[PDB]
């Protein structure tokens, strides 16, 4: 059932044109909910790592034996990413792949009912917190990566089609 | 609960402003805790802000005013100066009392913040249930009376009635005088003296937020 | 089993009951448990002397060519420029000998209860008490157990920094 | 959860080598018991994946790892590495092979005959549970991360298998013709 769902707030309520949440079974709605869920933090620590990589914050130091942070000071936000060094991009994933795995390796896997992914490292006993005020924030939490899944689109679409983004693209990037 | 003891205290520091919560900050996790040391963690940090504000504001004065003549430090000594900025005598202190200072507070900011004992009573509670508390124990070493928030004893005789009007008040005593620092200490930053402030730290302080001016940094 | 009333010193820096055994090695290793004591007791009295030792030795220096600020000018140097002369391999001869002849039989007199741990025979202030034996057992493991701590910071701080009391 | 969900729930004993010992009484006691087979596969495992692990962090370029410690001899492959290291470091290579060499035999000198089912202690029972694990572990997690280790010493097995084969057979692997 969409409703009785964090995500569905005032101005559209249920948004379901082309009825997806129904294409499935329950098990299917869960995975499409995580989906989104991690599509959100994806693109919101994508966007946020969009501003600043371009402003000039630049980390002291070296980031590896000789290819230090000159990676700023230089290239797009979109680039520096064949700069950073294999061994550097390696374990960039490693760890990645180990948090998807605690992720899926749960006592109960969502789709079956069981919990949205939770912090890897350092998980504060959690949303022991309020259930009224818990439901507020998934909208919130939401929200912003919907936010953000547009806004990466954007500044990609900026960087390879100028023009496509009017008051953005006079935008030194 | 938590959201009915604020306004319980709402309609007391002002009935006319009564509930102030636009941003809706007392109602919600911090690193993930709960509401009931939701409130009382801000409830906490409302009353340590303005505790240091009036103790800021008295000791802002004085030392505007008439400035302290002994031998400060062990060779040399002059004491920086009488009309000179508060502001930066700060920055005059030497580089090695300014740590003194900081590691008495460390002294009393461990102390705040323990619970009780599996052996032995030593503390008060946190933030649990516990209010906007005191210190209320200063004996267990091997010290002598220098209790906290108490030199000569008597506040034996108030009772529940009459202790309403010294915590309300000095919330609302507390709030005055942190908007009486960064009324003041911004408009020695920059010029705009709120209604009208002239005769005074003449420059900008510099970085009134730094606790030490020059001698060691980070890069 | 249970080495904590099995024993002493689970107490913090105030005095209340701590437990301090995170990994259960007391558990696993149930018949080593009068040999940590033991350990703990000998890196504690190592180090309580060793940091008192140390610090000290930047005001005084006994008589001598090279005790006396000659071909030593820091208290942190004074190994190997002193193990070549003389007075670390006579240090050594005799803390060997001391453990080779006696602390090994101390502590095989342990292993079958013919032995308090950490004992040596130098009871000449002991209270000679139950609850006031415990109280001075546990002001030499609380003070030990910081004396630890206390000369891996100096130690450390004194090849990076060079300085003299402050570190 | 049972170590056998890839064989079909069922003991995976073709070629009958656990019953042998038992068929015949014609060789007293010339074949292991049980508790031997079951140390063996448990160290050949633990053998095993520390030493992929090895091949595979110091491997340079490709996908490889090419991590290295300060101070140690560059070398490239693995087929060399050990004899220059033997040369080129007496003290370090002299402690590590004393350090195994007392370990395993500390194994053995405690308890019983393990070749004839006497040993008095579970197989794969070194006294390394120093992180206190299994102590704070329920009965379901303790016996399900055994066998987590023993697949996962299967998997290092064969991989093992396959790392010797394709320097003894040029073709003998192919998805490592490509890999490399
Ligand atoms: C706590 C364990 C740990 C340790 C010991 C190291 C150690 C190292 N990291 Mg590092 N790293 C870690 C955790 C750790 N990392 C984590 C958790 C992340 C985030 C996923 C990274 C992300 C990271 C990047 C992005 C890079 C390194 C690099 C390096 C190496 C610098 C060598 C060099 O300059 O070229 C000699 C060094 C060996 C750099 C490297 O190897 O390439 C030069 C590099 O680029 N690290
Ligand atoms: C009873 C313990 C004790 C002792 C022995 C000292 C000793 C000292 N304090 Mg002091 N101090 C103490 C408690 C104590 N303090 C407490 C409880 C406070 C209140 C927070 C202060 C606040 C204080 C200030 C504000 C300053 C000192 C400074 C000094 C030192 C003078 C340094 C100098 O000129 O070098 C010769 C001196 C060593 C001064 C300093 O470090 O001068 C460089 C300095 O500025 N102290
Ligand atoms: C008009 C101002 C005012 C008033 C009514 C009070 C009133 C009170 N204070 Mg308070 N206090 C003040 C200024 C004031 N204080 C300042 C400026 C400081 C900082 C120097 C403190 C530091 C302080 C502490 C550290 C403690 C109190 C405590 C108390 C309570 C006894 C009582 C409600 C005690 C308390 O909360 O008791 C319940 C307590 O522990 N106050
Ligand atoms: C470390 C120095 C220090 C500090 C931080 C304070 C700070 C405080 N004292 Mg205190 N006091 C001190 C030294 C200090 N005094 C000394 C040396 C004297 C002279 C002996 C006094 C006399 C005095 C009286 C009567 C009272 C304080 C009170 C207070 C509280 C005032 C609000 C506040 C927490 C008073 C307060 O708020 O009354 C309840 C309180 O009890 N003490
Ligand atoms: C309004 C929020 C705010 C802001 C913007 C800052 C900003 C800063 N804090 Mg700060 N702080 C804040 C609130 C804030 N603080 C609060 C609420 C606390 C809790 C009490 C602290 C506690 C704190 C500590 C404990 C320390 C800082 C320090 C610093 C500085 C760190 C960067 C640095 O080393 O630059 C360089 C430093 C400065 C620009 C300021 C001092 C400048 C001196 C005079 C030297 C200038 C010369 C040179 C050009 C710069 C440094 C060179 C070096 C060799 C000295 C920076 C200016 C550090 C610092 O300033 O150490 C030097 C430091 O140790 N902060
Ligand atoms: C862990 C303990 C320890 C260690 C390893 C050292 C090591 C060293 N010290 Mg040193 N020292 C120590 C404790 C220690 N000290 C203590 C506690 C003191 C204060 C009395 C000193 C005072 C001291 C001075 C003044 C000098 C040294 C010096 C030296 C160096 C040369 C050896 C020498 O002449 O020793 C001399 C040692 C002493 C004079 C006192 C040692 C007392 C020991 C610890 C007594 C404990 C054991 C004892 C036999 C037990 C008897 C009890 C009885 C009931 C049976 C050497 C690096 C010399 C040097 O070259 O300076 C760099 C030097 O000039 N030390
Ligand atoms: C790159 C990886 C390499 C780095 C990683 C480190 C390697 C992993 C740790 C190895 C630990 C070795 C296994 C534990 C052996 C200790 C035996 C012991 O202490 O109790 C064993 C004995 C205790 O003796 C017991 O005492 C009891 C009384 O409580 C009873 O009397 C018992 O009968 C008696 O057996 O302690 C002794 O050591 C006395 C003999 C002295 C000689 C022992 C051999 C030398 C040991 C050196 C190796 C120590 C390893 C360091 C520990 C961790 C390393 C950081
Ligand atoms: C809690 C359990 C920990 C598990 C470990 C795994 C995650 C570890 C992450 C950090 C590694 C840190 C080790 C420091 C090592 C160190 O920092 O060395 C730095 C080293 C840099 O090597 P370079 O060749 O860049 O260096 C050459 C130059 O340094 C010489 O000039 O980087 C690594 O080798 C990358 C490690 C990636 C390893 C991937 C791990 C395994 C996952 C494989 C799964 C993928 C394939 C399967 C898909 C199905
Ligand atoms: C076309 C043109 O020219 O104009 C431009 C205009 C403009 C505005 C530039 C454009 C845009 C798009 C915008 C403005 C996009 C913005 C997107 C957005 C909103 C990105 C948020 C990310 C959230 C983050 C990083 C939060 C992490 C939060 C983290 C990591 C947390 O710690 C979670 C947290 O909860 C915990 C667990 C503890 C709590 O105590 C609270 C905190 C927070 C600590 C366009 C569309 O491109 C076009
Ligand atoms: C959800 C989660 O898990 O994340 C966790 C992470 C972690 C770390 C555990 C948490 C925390 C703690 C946090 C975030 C603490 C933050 C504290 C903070 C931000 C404290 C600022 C003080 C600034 C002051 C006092 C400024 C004074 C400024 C003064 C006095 C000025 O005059 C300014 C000045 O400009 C003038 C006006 C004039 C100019 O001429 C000169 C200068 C520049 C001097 C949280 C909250 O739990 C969240
Ligand atoms: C990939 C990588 O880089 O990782 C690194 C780090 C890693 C993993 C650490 C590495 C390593 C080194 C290793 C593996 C070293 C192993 C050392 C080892 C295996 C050392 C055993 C000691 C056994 C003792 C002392 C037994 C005492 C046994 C005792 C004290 C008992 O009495 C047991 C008793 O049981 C009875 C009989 C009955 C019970 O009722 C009661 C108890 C329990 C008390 C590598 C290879 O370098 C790789």
């Amino acid at each position: 059932k969409v409703d009785e769902m964090p995500g569905a707030t005032a101005p559209l309520g249920k948004f379901d044109p082309l009825n997806l949440a129904t294409l499935g079974s329950e098990s299917t709605l869960a995975w499409f909910r995580a989906a989104e869920l991690k599509h959100s933090r994806v693109a919101m620590l994508a966007t946020t790592g969009y501003l600043v990589q371009a402003a000039g914050i630049h980390f002291p130091g070296m980031l590896s034996s000789d290819v230090s942070f000159e990676s700023l000071s230089a290239m797009k936000p979109l680039d520096a990413w064949d700069a950073v060094p294999e061994g550097g991009k390696n374990q960039i994933y490693f760890t990645i792949f180990l948090a998807e795995f605690i992720t899926e390796c749960k006592g109960t896997h969502y789709t079956k009912g069981g919990p949205l992914p939770t912090i890897v490292f350092p998980p504060i006993d959690f949303s022991t917190v309020n259930p009224e005020q818990l439901k507020t924030r998934q909208n919130r939490e939401l929200n912003n990566g919907r936010l953000a899944m547009i806004a990466i689109m954007s500044f990609v679409a900026a960087a390879n089609i100028p023009g496509s983004v009017p008051a953005l693209a006079g935008n030194p990037m | 609960s938590a959201k009915a003891e604020l306004e319980a205290i709402a309609k007391k520091a002002n009935p006319t402003l009564g509930y102030y919560d636009p941003l809706s900050l007392a109602d919600k996790d911090f690193w993930g805790k709960g509401n009931d040391a939701t409130i009382a963690f801000l409830r906490q940090s409302e009353i340590k802000h303005g505790r240091i504000a009036m103790f800021a504001f008295v000791g802002y004065i004085v030392q505007s005013n008439f400035v302290f003549p002994w031998a400060q430090t062990l060779a040399g000594a002059p004491h920086p100066s009488a009309d000179l900025s508060p502001e930066a005598q700060w920055d005059a202190v030497p580089l090695g009392a300014k740590w003194q200072i900081f590691a008495v507070i460390s002294a009393l900011e461990l102390w705040d913040e323990c619970g009780g004992g599996g052996a032995l009573p030593h503390y008060t509670k946190g933030r649990k249930p516990g209010q906007y508390p005191p210190f209320t124990l200063f004996r267990d070493n091997v010290h002598f009376v220098l209790d906290l928030y108490d030199p000569f004893g008597f506040n034996k005789n108030m009772s529940e009635e009459t202790k309403e009007r010294r915590l309300v008040s000095e919330l609302n005593n507390g709030r005055l005088a942190m908007l009486g620092i960064f009324g003041f200490l911004c408009a020695d930053t920059i010029p705009g003296s709120v209604p009208l402030l002239k005769d005074i730290a003449i420059p900008y302080s510099g970085q009134v937020m730094q606790p030490f001016e020059g001698q060691f940094s980070y890069f | 089993g249970s080495v904590f009333d099995n024993y002493v010193g689970a107490k913090d820096f105030r005095g209340a009951q701590f437990k301090f055994d995170p990994l259960k090695l007391s558990e696993t290793y149930e018949p080593f448990q009068g040999w940590f004591r033991e350990s703990e007791l000998r890196h504690g009295r190592t180090a309580m002397l060793a940091v008192v030792g140390y610090i000290a030795t930047d005001f005084v220096r006994i008589p001598g060519e090279m005790y006396s600020f000659e071909a030593i000018p820091k208290s942190a140097d004074a190994h190997d420029a002193l193990v070549a002369s003389g007075p670390m391999s006579q240090l050594l001869l005799w803390i060997g000998l001391f453990d080779l002849v006696v602390t090994a039989p101390a502590v095989q007199a342990m292993g079958q209860g013919e032995r308090e741990p950490g004992d040596f025979g130098w009871k000449w202030f002991a209270p000679s008490s139950k609850d006031a034996f415990d109280k001075k057992r546990e002001a030499e493991l609380l003070n030990g157990r910081l004396a630890m701590f206390a000369i891996g910071g100096i130690a450390t701080q004194s090849v990076l920094s060079g300085h003299g009391f402050p570190y | 959860a049972t170590g056998f969900e890839e064989v079909g729930g069922k003991p995976w004993d073709p070629l009958s080598l656990g019953k042998l010992e038992d068929a015949n009484d014609t060789f007293p006691n010339m074949f292991p018991k049980s508790q031997y087979l079951q140390e063996s596969e448990i160290k050949h495992g633990r053998m095993s994946m520390l030493a992929w692990t090895g091949v595979w962090a110091t491997h340079v370029g490709g996908m490889g790892l090419g991590m290295h410690i300060p101070g140690m001899p560059v070398e490239s492959d693995w087929t060399k590495a050990l004899g220059v290291f033997a040369a080129e470091q007496p003290a370090l290579f002299g402690a590590i092979l004393l350090f195994i060499s007392i370990a395993e035999g500390e194994s053995v000198g405690h308890s019983g005959d393990n070749w004839r089912n006497m040993s008095t202690k579970e197989p794969g029972n070194l006294g390394f549970d120093w992180m206190g694990l299994t102590r704070k572990l329920s009965e379901e997690q303790v016996a399900r991360y055994k066998i987590v280790e023993l697949k996962n010493g299967r998997a290092a097995m064969i991989a093992m298998a396959s790392l010797f084969a394709m320097e003894a057979i040029p073709g003998s692997v192919p998805i490592m013709n490509v890999f490399n």
